[PDB]
């Protein structure tokens, strides 16, 4: 099971201030430290600082200014990190891992993708791609979904309910008057389709919603 | 503080081939360094430890070597899945830090 | 059974106590510091045994004052233990030599 | 109480005082020796700890003559002292023994 | 005698940004490094001390990092107040040296 749990995404108005949480499971020591690290869009990963739960002490990262603060729930097992006074800066995926006290993260989360910007969540639109009455077909099919004006990021799309993987694309998302947008992209046998289903899952964590989309063949 | 430097950024390779990432320490660290593999948009994955040591549930293709400053992950006969950035890490002395990657192309 | 024996065995579980209290209080203690190398607990707790015995290799050692701190009370414990260690040879042998006399 | 139980407080008591004075001491003798790192108060007491109890970490001795006149002084005193509370608990458990022995 | 290296001598930076000033020793010298400022016909004023110990009656707008042989000090959003001359100084071996000192401009 997934050892390190943390929420999807955070929107943060410039000035304010959030905190990230990263509920932990599996085994656990006294022994354990909970890390934070920062990853800024293209960029590499930045140590931020550490915990150990058994004992609530907290080491942080000298070399950078010290936007964070961090705490833990011994009960709930949950590991928190207050960020304040957010800036664009600031903006960048945070991931939680776990050193068992030798040295290496064994495990890390997902991470938490946070946007600092004045804008206001936006559910994404989705619009079906079916291939044009015209179009030719070989042995295989594409097939695709639009997900159009949201905010902030991330979005994750799956096809089937994750049950179909192979042939895949789900292009970076293109900003542009503070929404994004972005197409994926399935391929699958010309035989199966639309005689077996094909639907796209679209989950945009910032509002909480996930919704559904068919892809059947235009009238 | 440790610095960590990897070069080249980039690595590139044709399919098949053997394939080394390299990691030097400013410092003599022994054997404290320890490689992760990070695939677009996934979040790092532990690929060995203490220079070395394989974790349980990586393919037998990835092996590292080296102690002291110079360090190297190697890739055994290179696949697609094997596309991705790869850091470095140390924990010989505080505070950990991280290299600044090394991203694989085929 | 004698005294002696009994404080040595005594001795013997303090300084296992002590040397892993005293693992987990140098990590908790030197983490933190820019440049310290008593932060992970398998060598902490190897830094423990030879700060008890006193060896001398000089391969790890706590840069902050509660890792000295901690330091001490191994060295003391493992000083100490080991002393009363030869206290008790030293009763054991004195027992036995003054029957060998017959007194 | 008895001899050997208070010779030992008195070596606790005179150890410490020669850790205090062989810190102050040792940076008197190091500053003005280019290279010397015996120079600070704080690690200078560290300093004499180590040599009190022999631990060995080889972090910080002196280079100079006089301050290594002082190193010798804080480490026949520790030796000494930890070797006098060996003796004392060697003493405590011959009596006992003695008396066990209902001798 | 420890050798102090602070480069660049002068240091431009605009209003408000987050300004870094370097030092590097010629040998490892654990964390004992400390810094002073010296503004125009001023006395030297101790700012950081150990590398990354505040002083009280300094603004918290002044930290230090770093071990071994780098180390920084920062200023996050500086202000015409901080423009000056920074020093290091080192105290791990005896001599106790000095830095050539870096010039803040704004
Ligand atoms: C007799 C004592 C010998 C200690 C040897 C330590 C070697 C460390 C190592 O090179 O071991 C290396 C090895 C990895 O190669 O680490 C490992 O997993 C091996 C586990 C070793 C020890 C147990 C963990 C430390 C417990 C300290 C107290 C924590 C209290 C909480
Ligand atoms: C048991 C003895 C443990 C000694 C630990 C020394 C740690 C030094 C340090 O890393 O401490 C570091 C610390 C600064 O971080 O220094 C400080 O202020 C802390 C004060 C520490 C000790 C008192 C001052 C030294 C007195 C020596 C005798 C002088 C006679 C005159
Ligand atoms: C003799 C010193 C007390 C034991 C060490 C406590 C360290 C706590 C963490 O900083
Ligand atoms: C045993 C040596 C005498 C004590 C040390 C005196 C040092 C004086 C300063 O140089």
């Amino acid at each position: 099971q997934v050892q390190l749990q943390q929420p999807g995404a955070e929107l943060v108005k410039p000035g304010a201030s959030v905190k990230l949480s990263c509920k932990a499971s599996g085994y656990t020591f006294t022994s354990d430290w909970i890390h934070w690290v920062k990853q800024r869009p293209g960029h590499g990963l930045e140590w931020i600082g550490e915990i150990i739960p058994s004992y609530g002490r907290a080491n942080y990262n000298e070399k950078i200014q010290k936007k964070a603060t961090l705490t833990a729930d011994k009960s709930s097992s949950t590991a928190f990190m207050q960020l304040s006074s957010l800036t664009s800066e600031d903006s960048a995926v945070y991931y939680c891992a776990r050193e068992r006290g030798d040295g290496y993260f064994a495990v890390w989360g997902a991470g938490t993708t946070v946007t600092v910007s004045s804008a206001k969540t936006t559910p994404p639109s989705v619009y079906p791609l079916a291939p044009g009455s015209a179009a030719q077909t070989n042995s295989m099919v594409t097939l695709g979904c639009l997900v159009k004006g949201y905010f902030p990021e991330p979005v994750t799309v799956t096809w089937n309910s994750g049950s179909l993987s192979s042939g895949v694309h789900t292009f970076p998302a293109v900003l542009q008057s503070d929404l994004y947008t972005l197409s994926s992209s399935v391929t699958v046998p010309s035989s199966s389709w639309p005689s077996e289903t094909v639907t796209c899952n679209v989950a945009h964590p910032a509002s909480s919603t996930k919704v559904d989309k068919k892809i059947v063949p235009r009238d | 503080d440790i610095l960590l430097t990897q070069s080249p950024a980039i690595l590139s390779v044709s399919p098949g081939e053997r394939v080394s990432f390299s990691c030097r320490a400013s410092q003599s660290i022994g054997t404290d360094i320890h490689w992760y593999q990070q695939r677009t948009n996934g979040s790092p994955r532990l690929l060995i430890k203490y220079a070395s040591e394989s974790i349980s549930g990586i393919p037998s293709r990835f092996s590292g070597s080296g102690s002291g400053t110079d360090f190297t992950l190697s890739i055994n006969s290179v696949e697609s899945e094997d596309i991705a950035n790869y850091y470095c890490q140390q924990s010989n002395r505080w505070p950990f830090t991280f290299g600044s990657g090394t991203k694989l192309e085929i | 059974s004698a005294l002696h024996w009994r404080a040595a065995g005594a001795a013997t579980v303090l300084l296992v106590i002590v040397l892993l209290a005293g693992s987990y209080l140098a990590v908790l203690a030197e983490r933190g510091a820019p440049g310290a190398q008593l932060i992970t607990y398998p060598r902490a707790l190897w830094w423990s045994v030879e700060t008890a015995t006193t060896v001398g290799y000089g391969d790890l050692y706590p840069v902050t004052l509660w890792g000295r701190c901690v330091a001490v009370v191994v060295m003391v414990a493992g000083i100490t233990s080991f002393g009363l260690v030869t206290a008790a040879l030293a009763t054991w042998f004195v027992g036995r030599e003054q029957e060998r006399r017959g007194h």
